[PDB]
């Protein structure tokens, strides 16, 4: 049991999957100069806990803008139009000892998702609802929204071989916590934080939750994101 | 000047050549290469990643995520059984292993399998994972599987048993059957029926030769 | 066939340059020589992108980011005279395009073009890494216009240019219908961030939309 | 003799090549190069020269030299305001900076601005020159411009204030507004209304990549 | 499009040789093969000057003085027989010119000429720095004839020669109409005395005359 | 570039030549050579083997 703290946010934790073997880092010019906030930004932003029932198909969050209303990090998105960060993501499950199940906690950089009825697009409020997660579905759906059927998560790939990305299994038999560090994968050193979704944290239950008639009918999944090494553009003159 | 003579093969266009193409934009200086995380320098770095194998791909359970779940919890018939070849096998053909191997005609190597038991922390039982050599016939009973190659995998102690199946190549393969050694013993609070996930990758190193077009795309 | 002892140890054919760097025909098109002085059927266009045919498109979607020089060689035929001379004008991403076969854009000094006359070896034109960013992005989970406007998934970083092709002969006594086959080839290719293979069939050449497909082919029982 | 074979790309005419052209007049010996003053060895030596920027380019003052004059001498609306990008901006597109940048598609660098106050030697006042970052909105008031980036430029002390605006590139830009901090205080002999000239060049060093044809010529 | 981080540091594309040294088509012309034994439509002329088309002319007027070798490559077509052979005769500034397709000037040993037969690679002829002075002058604020006579602005130092082009075939059964496209290219170019860019449109190809044009595009107010 | 001139015999196909053929499969790496018993390196190693001679080859 390790009680990590960052700024004015302390969580209680219980091995880290460093995404692509790299730890996030700063970009290191007088023509373009970055600003490193360091202060705040790095604290833990615990999202709303998500109840995992027997019939839950999955969830996804789209970052960096899932934190668009989260404190100073969600406020520096409105004043600077360029930025980058690292996003240590803790995922606890705090189930009991009689609950069973298994989760895939994967990050999927550049998850370009497909519309539900092709030949058209979706109204841009179907990919993300800032803090709250869009759930997947168990079967196919229609309408101007994301094709959120599992087995074809968002991208038209098999959902089983989604393990190629930075992932972590949460088997309630053994463990309950996951932690992933995603060192800002992008093709340009800095990009706008409202246009571009750098990665898509999606939690997918492979083995479904099961229990008997006495336990609690759900297992709350707690998501915590710490934006590390966040740096922005400069606002001062040179 | 220099007396040259054109050989057969001059002024032709061989599709697979490596000649110096005259650059259309010589003045143009391309963008400097930054370090982007997660470089691939070889395709067989994708095959070495574990990925979930749809063992329960029966006729009505392939468009849901019930394809990946092996139901555990009749001791006379095996739990599951499938050909051990990532090509031309319905179970292992759309795996990351089995999908980077359909780009090639000649491949040879070994393949490791991980069986993650996704049941309760109180459920306890034994499963017997038998392997048949590529020429041998499948075991029809649990005893005949015990007399061959097997691993009596105690679930209550460890929850993940790893194999490494050799002699996997094409240019009549093995079998990974699984048997009830014991039933799943469970206290009054925990549920009775559990699931077992499977995984597959390249075990140590994988050899692969002749590139071709994939059959899946039409 | 029979199961043989495939004994060897090699992964030189599995590297990225030996996997992607293969020439494939990506653009057939017809273009006439005479008649209809204001027509769009006297030249070819082909905006250069990797999402041309699904066989190559599938390989570029193994990887999220990749950068590579392209070295295309056209194969130009003709049907129905003099000896014919062609012009394959590559315009960069920032470049004016012709509207007609006799536009002034064809004479732009910043648009490099090859003048191949018939009978010789095929014309080869090589284009470096043009993009503004540091790699071409196969996938772009983002919006071109800020504040979640239209045009999902299309970034302007992975723009490669266009390829305008015409006869330079002003006229002809009879009709000559030329056919061009552009052979695209990645070169000096690097690739980052691997990605699971495509499962569903492709719908359209500018989006990732798909129909929900089954994972694998089904079998009868779990034990057969 | 030497066995050669012609590759694809032989006997073609690529417009952008750098081959050894056979000289038509080989006997001819060209005139010796004398030293002529003022050699240009790089185009960005033209962009580094200051030149007057037509800020007052309103609908009827562009064919006279009233385009270059910013009238100084209502404190609620700013004196002048313009986009800070030498391309696609009416104020900075025909500058020496903005004209050597329309020959190119990719350019990135910084740009310095000099405000020469061309009033009397007795006129005294203050002007507040605010800069908005490329994402931010313009200040609607003088106080909201004071809370951002600014320089309260005292005219009576110095008559030339120099900026250096970074993050200037294309492949939604900044703003240089100017405000009356104080009015122009003037003795009884000197005139009341003054002018402010502006200038623009490359601040330290300028980066520019992809050559194209200019849009201005038809 | 969107504003990206255009991060790099390069000015190799802004040097003079990487700015001026680009091949651009500067002369299209027709010339027949037979008929009208005394006619001016059986050969081409093109007195070589930088003031050919306004796109290139604008770049040469960035600089007052410049010196450079020129390396032009013609692209010759034909319409309507035998295999055709052409002749591209460059006469120096001091050189006799033909008056007819069958003049004796075509046989002058001091006029270098290429004999390109149809079907091969395009003919390339390179011309050194001919001028009498030490540089070509883009602008000449002076009078050719002393004591302020006629012909303002035309010096004889920036004379480059002419380019007479004909068929060498004496006749043909039918009519063949050949088209030539001269691709001018400065080479090994130096440039002195920079100069502000042209603002007004061009009127005529031998003078600097212009119509008074507005400085920039107008906007509504000074503050919008 | 380099001034070359084609001799007589250019662009012909002599059947018995030993020129460098451009390989169609350059990426392809061929199977390693194992040792197989009984290599022939010269035809006259077959002539040196005794073999029975049909001396009594009469008409029937």
């Amino acid at each position: 049991v390790r009680s990590m703290t960052l700024g004015n946010s302390t969580i209680t934790t219980q091995n880290v999957v460093v995404g692509y073997g790299e730890w996030p880092s700063y970009l290191s010019t007088a023509e373009d100069q970055p600003t490193q906030p360091d202060v705040a930004t790095c604290r833990f932003y615990t999202l709303e806990s998500v109840q995992w029932e027997k019939t839950s198909p999955g969830w996804w969050w789209k970052f960096p803008e899932a934190l668009k209303n989260m404190g100073l990090f969600g406020q520096n998105m409105h004043y600077h139009y360029l930025g980058r960060a690292g996003y240590t993501i803790h995922v606890q499950c705090n189930a009991s000892k009689f609950h069973q199940g298994c989760l895939l906690v994967v990050c999927v950089p550049e998850a370009e998702m497909g519309c539900a009825d092709t030949d058209t697009t979706f109204p841009a409020t179907e990919l993300t609802t800032e803090d709250t997660p869009h759930v997947f579905t168990s079967d196919s759906i229609t309408g101007k929204k994301v094709q959120a059927a599992v087995c074809n998560a968002g991208m038209g790939v098999g959902v089983g071989n989604l393990t190629i990305f930075p992932h972590q299994w949460i088997n309630l038999r053994t463990n309950n916590s996951a932690t992933i560090v995603i060192p800002y994968i992008n093709s340009v050193p800095m990009d706008n934080m409202f246009r571009h979704y750098n990665f898509t944290l999606m939690i997918i239950p492979f083995a479904p939750l099961n229990f008997t008639d006495g336990a609690t009918a759900y297992v709350p999944i707690t998501v915590t994101i710490a934006p590390m090494y966040a740096e922005y553009n400069g606002l001062r003159l040179a | 000047g220099v007396p040259v003579l054109n050989t057969p093969g001059s002024n032709q266009f061989l599709t697979s050549d490596d000649y110096q193409s005259p650059s259309a934009m010589p003045q143009f200086d391309e963008t400097p290469e930054m370090h982007i995380p997660g470089e691939v320098r070889n395709l067989m770095e994708i095959a070495e990643v574990d990925s979930v194998v749809p063992v329960n791909n029966v006729t009505g359970k392939t468009k849901s995520m019930d394809a990946y779940q092996i139901p555990v919890g009749d001791k006379t018939k095996p739990i599951f059984s499938f050909q051990m070849d990532p090509g031309y096998s319905s179970v292992l053909k759309r795996t990351l292993l089995g999908e980077m191997l359909n780009y090639y005609a000649h491949w040879s190597g070994s393949v490791k399998l991980t069986f993650l038991f996704c049941g309760s922390a109180m459920a306890t039982g034994k499963l017997l994972i038998s392997y048949s050599p590529p020429g041998a016939s499948v075991p029809t009973s649990r005893k005949d599987a015990m007399l061959g190659t097997h691993i009596v995998w105690d679930i209550g102690l460890q929850s993940s048993c790893v194999l490494c199946v050799p002699w996997i190549s094409q240019s009549s393969a093995g079998y990974i059957t699984c048997w009830y050694q014991t039933n799943i013993v469970v206290p009054p609070g925990a549920p009775t029926s559990c699931d077992v996930l499977c995984f597959a990758s390249a075990c140590n190193d994988f050899s692969v030769r002749l590139l071709r077009d994939t059959p899946f795309m039409a | 066939q029979t199961r043989h002892v495939v004994n060897f140890h090699s992964r030189s054919e599995s590297t990225i340059e030996n996997f992607m760097g293969r020439a494939a025909c990506v653009f057939m098109d017809q273009y006439k020589i005479n008649g209809e002085e204001t027509s769009t059927d006297r030249f070819a266009v082909w905006t250069i992108n990797i999402r041309e045919m699904a066989q190559l498109r599938r390989k570029c979607e193994m990887f999220t980011y990749m950068r590579f020089d392209i070295e295309m060689t056209m194969v130009i035929t003709s049907c129905q005279m003099p000896v014919l001379t062609h012009q394959i004008m590559y315009v960069p991403p920032g470049g004016p395009i012709p509207a007609k076969v006799d536009g002034y854009e064809w004479q732009t000094s910043t648009n490099p073009s090859v003048f191949w006359t018939e009978g010789n070896a095929p014309p080869r034109i090589s284009i470096p890494f043009i993009s503004v960013g540091n790699a071409y992005s196969s996938f772009y989970d983002g919006w071109s216009h800020f504040t979640q406007d239209g045009t999902y998934g299309y970034t302007t970083l992975n723009a490669m240019g266009k390829l305008y092709i015409r006869h330079v002969n002003r006229s002809s006594p009879h009709q000559i219908t030329s056919t061009i086959r552009v052979y695209f080839k990645p070169k000096h290719i690097k690739a980052w961030v691997p990605r699971p293979p495509r499962l569903c069939p492709y719908i359209n050449k500018r989006d990732v939309n798909f129909v929900v497909t089954e994972i694998t082919d089904s079998r009868t029982s779990i034990t057969d």
